[PDB]
């Protein structure tokens, strides 16, 4: 039954990980567009 | 704009895949446990023993839902360990010319579950890398062994009635070896113990339910049938119609 159930234990930390790795990304991703997004206010601002 | 729009997207893009993963994490966290709790009652140390019904129920859950880890693991070993024990459990007070039935349903239910989708056709000799083919030799196959030496061919109906039952169930390669090597010698030494002359009961009204699933393979056997029955023919005369009756 050990050799299915090793598989399935580090699957599921491997998944954890990968979550991880996909929720970090979010964040970063989430400041890149804060930086822009003050410059698509700034230069609208001043277009008018 | 155009960075912060294609940011969003991936951004959603990542939490359709932060969504769908953690899914996963819960699914697969039940998985392990399930497993677990499965090698637990297994154990002679644990007063709850898994029942038969409950491990295809176990198998059922992992199979549509968490499909993807069978495909991946040894979904033949899984079965070995598990569902092996616990069939040879069930079958060991089973007496196929009694109850062709018992078990049917069951291994047919296990047939959806273990064997693998490429090989439910070809029903091949693969001891190697299928669960099912393996567990109809190692579990189903050693009652039937027994059974077959026991058996008398004039009462072929309990036997006819088992292969027939069993004939879109069982691996076609299991079905060949025991027609050729198991059946057809005792079939033989069968019409070589019966005696036209004497026997009450008619040859015909026990070879001819093997015609659907031996078909060709009889032939061999026609010819001491032929011979013997040429025998009781000595004494007949035409009068007796009872011989065009057979």
């Amino acid at each position: 039954i050990d050799l299915v159930k090793k598989q399935l234990k580090d699957r599921l930390d491997s998944m954890k990980e990968l979550h991880k790795t996909n929720r970090q990304q979010h964040e970063k991703h989430l400041q890149s567009r804060v930086d822009s997004t003050r410059a698509i206010e700034r230069l609208e601002g001043s277009s008018g | 704009r155009d960075m912060v729009v294609n940011l969003f997207h991936e951004l959603e893009k990542m939490t359709e895949v932060l969504d769908h993963e953690e899914r996963v994490i819960s699914n697969l966290s039940k998985v392990l446990e399930m497993v677990e709790e499965c090698e637990r009652r297994m154990q002679p140390d644990c007063s709850n023993p898994l029942t038969l019904d409950e491990c295809a129920r176990i198998f059922e859950t992992l199979q549509d839902k968490y499909y993807e880890e069978y495909r991946m693991s040894d979904r033949v070993d899984l079965a070995v360990a598990i569902v092996y024990p616990l069939m040879k459990e069930y079958f060991k007070e089973w007496d196929p010319l009694k109850d062709c039935t018992y078990g049917t349903e069951i291994i047919s239910k296990w047939k959806s579950l273990l064997e693998n989708d490429q090989l439910l056709s070809h029903g091949g000799q693969d001891l190697s890398a299928d669960a099912f083919h393996r567990l109809i030799w190692e579990v189903w196959m050693p009652f039937v062994r027994n059974i077959v030496t026991q058996w008398q061919p004039r009462n072929c109906d309990p036997m006819v009635d088992f292969l027939d039952s069993w004939v879109h169930i069982i691996p076609v390669w299991i079905l060949d070896n025991i027609l050729d090597q198991l059946i057809f010698p005792k079939l033989q030494k069968e019409v070589e113990n019966w005696n036209p002359l004497t026997d009450t009961v008619p040859i015909h009204s026990w070879i001819h339910p093997w015609l659907p699933l031996m078909q060709a393979r009889l032939e061999p056997l026609y010819s001491p049938i032929r011979s013997k029955l040429s025998s009781a023919l000595q004494k007949w005369h035409p009068s007796d119609s009872s011989a065009k009756l057979i």
